[PDB]
RNA sequence: AUUACUUUGAAUAAAAUAAGGUGUUUAAAGCAAAACAUUAUGUUAAUGAAUAUUCAAGCAUGGGACAAUGC
RNA sequence: AAACUGCGGACGGCUCAUUAUAACAGUAAUAGUUUCUUUGGUUACAAGGAUAGCUUUGUGAAUGAUAAAGAUAAUACUUGAGACAAUUCAUUCAAGUGAGUUAGGAUGCCACGACAAUUGUAGACAAGUAACCAAUGAGAAUUUCUGAUCUAUCAAUCAGUUGGUAGUAUCGAGGACUACCAAGAUUAUAACGGAUAACGAGGAAUUGGGGUUCGACAUCGGAGAGGGAGCUUUACAGAUGGCUACCACUUCUAAGGAAGGCAGCAGGCGCGUAAAUUACCCACUUUCGAAUUGAAGAGGUAGUGACGACACAU
């Protein structure tokens, strides 16, 4: 370990990729960029497995080096580009648009989108600091740096982005009556309404959230990602609509 | 090379510390450069991550700041008169942080003439004596072995009495 | 005057001159800097009124207090601005389903704000940056306890 | 060009309208 | 037969051949034990310009 | 007032163990294949077991009987 | 084609000698440090020499050996308009955060100083470049708390040792090092020693419950390349399929001299009760590179295989 690691063994790959343990000895290490190593899905994984457009890494290169895949509004030619959250994924040759969303099974699922709703994106602010020259800027969960923002854009809120222009369209305050989709631990993919926000002076903020079906659970403030205001979502949720069937129903529905 | 790891020390219990690895570049130190007084002599040292450190082997001039008058001037360093760590630094005129040095207040006097119309050769009494004697007391506040320059400030009321009584 | 007992001049990390009655910076004096640490810890009056100088005191310096926080009993107060804190805890041995008594000594830094701190007192400590080879904690509050005819103060 | 105010005026477009909603502050 | 994937990005159609007994490439064919059923996977490379371009 | 105890969680790499589904002809396996749609169409945006662990520490929460330091 | 320039060989592969709070596991901190890559942003109608491949003459038994001369290019090396940023110091006005004279602004000063004097006619669009912010980064590195096998025919151990101040060095805290000061630090709840046929963990074998024994070896972390030591390049190495010196070896030799490190894949000697082919290919997984194409004893396929596991003939 004299320097950065470039390989990634298959067994050490993040679990929610579901790489077969006998397929090979290696896993595609996602190149650095917007999203972390374990909060992202490499572009090769999306095409080969989730969509079956390519059957091996050889054929993923031919698709991507043909300049045929658009991440956000830009077009990426990196086979291991890290695609994480609701960052849109557009394939104009097949005339289809997907959004990389979570689901209740702690997995990345591609939500189909229309062309008019694939032109926008929701970003979660991470910090707001004063730059040099008293120029404020915000850093989003995507990793974008945005110049002079609205003064009400605080640390933990959510904003709507216009992909073609990069402007800010709509912002949602992080309050105690707004929808949120969890992105962290056991709540991964769950959608509910914030009902309580308790703070500990030293370590963490723990948020109590009530599910649409009346279920209640808790998570750390890090995993909260506000989707909309007043139980109304700005994005189309996956098929389960952020509702976790408590075990028995999932087992019974798989039998049927 | 010189090492800064704690694997060669002893535990808080006094027990000897056995060896598992060899020396590594992470805990690498370098030979100190005792910045003396003389003709300008600086070297560029490649540090870790490619950054460059200005190693000042010898210097004569320096920029000194007068707090009361809110000015900073370049000045030739005359002598080193007090080092709170080692007395051997006094004889060799070694330039380090916190070393009370003596500089000629020529630019400061000229600035006073152009600004007030008067000459110095209320202010604390010992400050006037330094002006007329041609040697005022200043404290080095930079790290010449790292930044490659002598940045300091002219001593004033409470700091001057303490350091003057030491001499 | 009584804190200048070393070869160098002792100054605070953040030393600034106050303004005189006429509204201009008075270079003839220095403001006594004092900050307040975080999670529900009050600044002792000695850190405000007192004239001591310390670059490792959590109340009058730039040393921060980070997440870890413990408690214990003062063991020794012979070293300067440093004390040894002993923590007594129970270790659970799974096979016998019984606990055993253990202890560990932590070398922590005691600022001159706590003047009435002696051996045997109960002390709450917090974790800061390494201030020595072993000193990596700082005293935040203390409570006096019973005496043992040996009042060894800091 | 890009550099020449095609971008740079943005940096005075951007700047200016910022000091507007910094001055509402009510 | 079985499923269709329309893949214009690779200029390709792919099917799972289910035998109940140049543009064509056949791969991964194996029968069931005891004769009879044979399965496989087919490769419709349409135009003969992809086949060469998109073919090892 | 703390600690201990206890109940719920948070957070926590997989592989492995247990365990859910799936006729590798059974099985050990694999996490794929199809059951039927006689399947391009559709179930389908198909499965990924809730996959649970898990001790000794650490964090939060409800209770204070049994215990230690209270002061 | 070759060559200059750029990137890479610090990843991957092998082994377990060292190692007894060391390493490792969970945990927490970095308001005590931080690169490389990638990603989002921000800040003259064109100048100067010389160098390889090239040509020519050569030496040596010889190495991945080398000498002279004559030319010739730059996204190699420089100068230079295009107009701030970032560092140190001194003073000062001060809002998020649990908490900061804190991000930030102002004054004066020093050093540093730009957005190739760049590239496609074709696949304006590209492409390239310097600094500075931020992400990548729950990464790397240090550090906090808790947790190890046997031994008292090991009972006292320590003098940079324990702390303080000032400094030095480092990317950075820090006795990491130096000067002065004080006498401190650990120990019967087992310190300091000694042993290990001891790398740690996830885990493995056997178990009614409790447990006992094992873990070199899939994966994570650590360490090493015959033994120490010292360094170069670079963003990352105290690198060894890099270099220097000493010790122990091995090989070529024209006797003058020269390189080499299979604890990489095959294979050979020795050792032992004890362990396989001097095979084929980048088609799978993935890594590197100027890049859809080239390499890869990583990886895959094949050969030996009563270590084991499953079904099944007579």
């Amino acid at each position: 370990a004299r320097g950065p690691r470039h390989h990634l063994k298959r067994l050490n790959a993040p679990h929610h990729w579901m790489l077969s343990k006998l397929g090979g000895t290696f896993a595609p290490k996602p190149s650095h960029g917007p999203h972390g190593m374990k909060e992202c899905l490499p572009l090769i994984l999306i095409l080969r497995n989730r969509l079956n457009y390519a059957l091996n890494g050889r054929e993923v290169t031919m698709i991507v080096k043909n300049r045929t895949i658009k991440i956000d509004g830009k077009i990426r030619t990196d086979t291991r580009y890290p695609v994480g959250f609701m960052d849109v994924l557009s394939i104009p040759r097949t005339k289809e648009n997907f959004r990389l969303m979570y689901n209740t099974k702690r997995r990345f699922c591609l939500v189909p989108l229309t062309a008019e709703q694939a032109k926008f994106k929701l970003c979660k602010i991470e910090k707001r600091v004063l730059g040099t020259g008293a120029i404020p800027y915000i850093v989003t969960h995507d990793g974008r740096t945005i110049r002079y923002p609205h003064p009400e854009l605080q640390a933990n809120d959510t904003i709507k982005l216009n992909l073609e222009t990069g402007k800010i369209v709509d912002f949602v305050k992080f309050d105690i009556g707004n929808t949120a989709m969890m992105i962290g631990g056991n709540g991964m993919g769950r959608v509910g309404v914030i009902v309580k926000r308790e703070v500990h002076p030293g370590s963490f903020e723990i948020v109590h959230i009530k599910d649409a079906k009346g279920n209640t659970f808790t998570t750390r403030l890090n995993n909260v990602f506000v989707i909309g205001k007043g139980t109304e979502t700005l994005v189309n949720l996956p098929l389960d609509k952020g509702i976790k069937k408590p075990l028995l129903q999932q087992v019974n529905e798989t039998i049927k | 090379g010189i090492t800064r790891d704690s694997r060669h020390k002893r535990r808080a219990t006094g027990g000897k510390k056995n060896s598992m690895q060899k020396k590594k570049k992470n805990t690498m130190g370098r030979q100190p450069a005792n910045t003396r007084l003389g003709a300008i002599r600086v070297h560029d040292v490649r540090c870790r991550y490619g950054i460059i450190k200005r190693r000042a082997l010898r210097l004569e001039n320096g920029n000194f700041s007068w707090a009361s008058q809110s000015i900073t001037k370049g000045t030739k360093i005359l002598n080193v008169v007090y080092n709170a760590s080692d007395n051997d630094f006094v004889r060799t005129n070694t330039l380090v942080k916190g070393a009370i040095i003596e500089i000629d207040p020529a630019p400061f006097r000229l600035w006073f003439l152009k600004f007030y119309g008067k000459d110095i050769a209320k202010f604390d009494e010992a400050l006037l004596e330094g002006f007329q004697s041609g040697r005022v007391l200043a404290c080095i506040s930079s790290r010449p072995g790292q930044t490659g320059s002598v940045e300091g400030y002219i001593l004033e009321g409470k700091e001057l009495d303490f350091y003057s009584k030491k001499i | 005057m009584a804190e200048q007992t070393e070869r160098a001049y002792q100054k605070q990390v953040f030393h600034h001159h106050s303004r005189n009655e006429k509204g201009e910076i008075d270079f003839g004096n220095v403001k006594r800097y004092h900050k307040q640490i975080g999670m529900g810890f009050v600044t002792p009056a000695e850190a405000i009124k007192g004239t001591y100088i310390d670059k490792k005191c959590p109340f009058t310096s730039d040393v921060s207090i980070r997440g870890r926080t413990l408690s214990g009993i003062v063991k020794s107060c012979h070293m300067k601005r440093t004390i040894i804190v002993r923590r007594d805890y129970f270790h659970y041995v799974s096979k016998y389903q019984r606990y055993e008594k253990r202890h560990k000594n932590i070398a922590v830094h005691c600022s001159p704000a706590f003047r009435q701190l002696k051996e045997g007192d109960h002390v709450v400590i917090g974790q800061c940056r390494p201030l020595s080879k072993t000193v990596r904690f700082n005293v935040l509050k203390f409570t006096s306890r019973g005496t043992g005819d040996k009042k060894q103060f800091a | 060009k890009l550099h020449k105010i095609a971008m740079l005026k943005e940096a005075k477009r951007y700047a200016a309208i910022l000091n507007r909603y910094k001055v509402l502050k009510a | 037969t079985r499923n269709l994937i329309v893949n214009p990005l690779l200029c390709r159609k792919q099917v799972v051949v289910d035998i109940y007994h140049q543009t064509i490439v056949l791969n991964g064919f194996v029968t069931k034990y005891g004769g009879g059923k044979t399965s496989g996977f087919a490769l419709i490379y349409d135009t003969l310009s992809a086949l060469k371009k998109f073919v090892p």
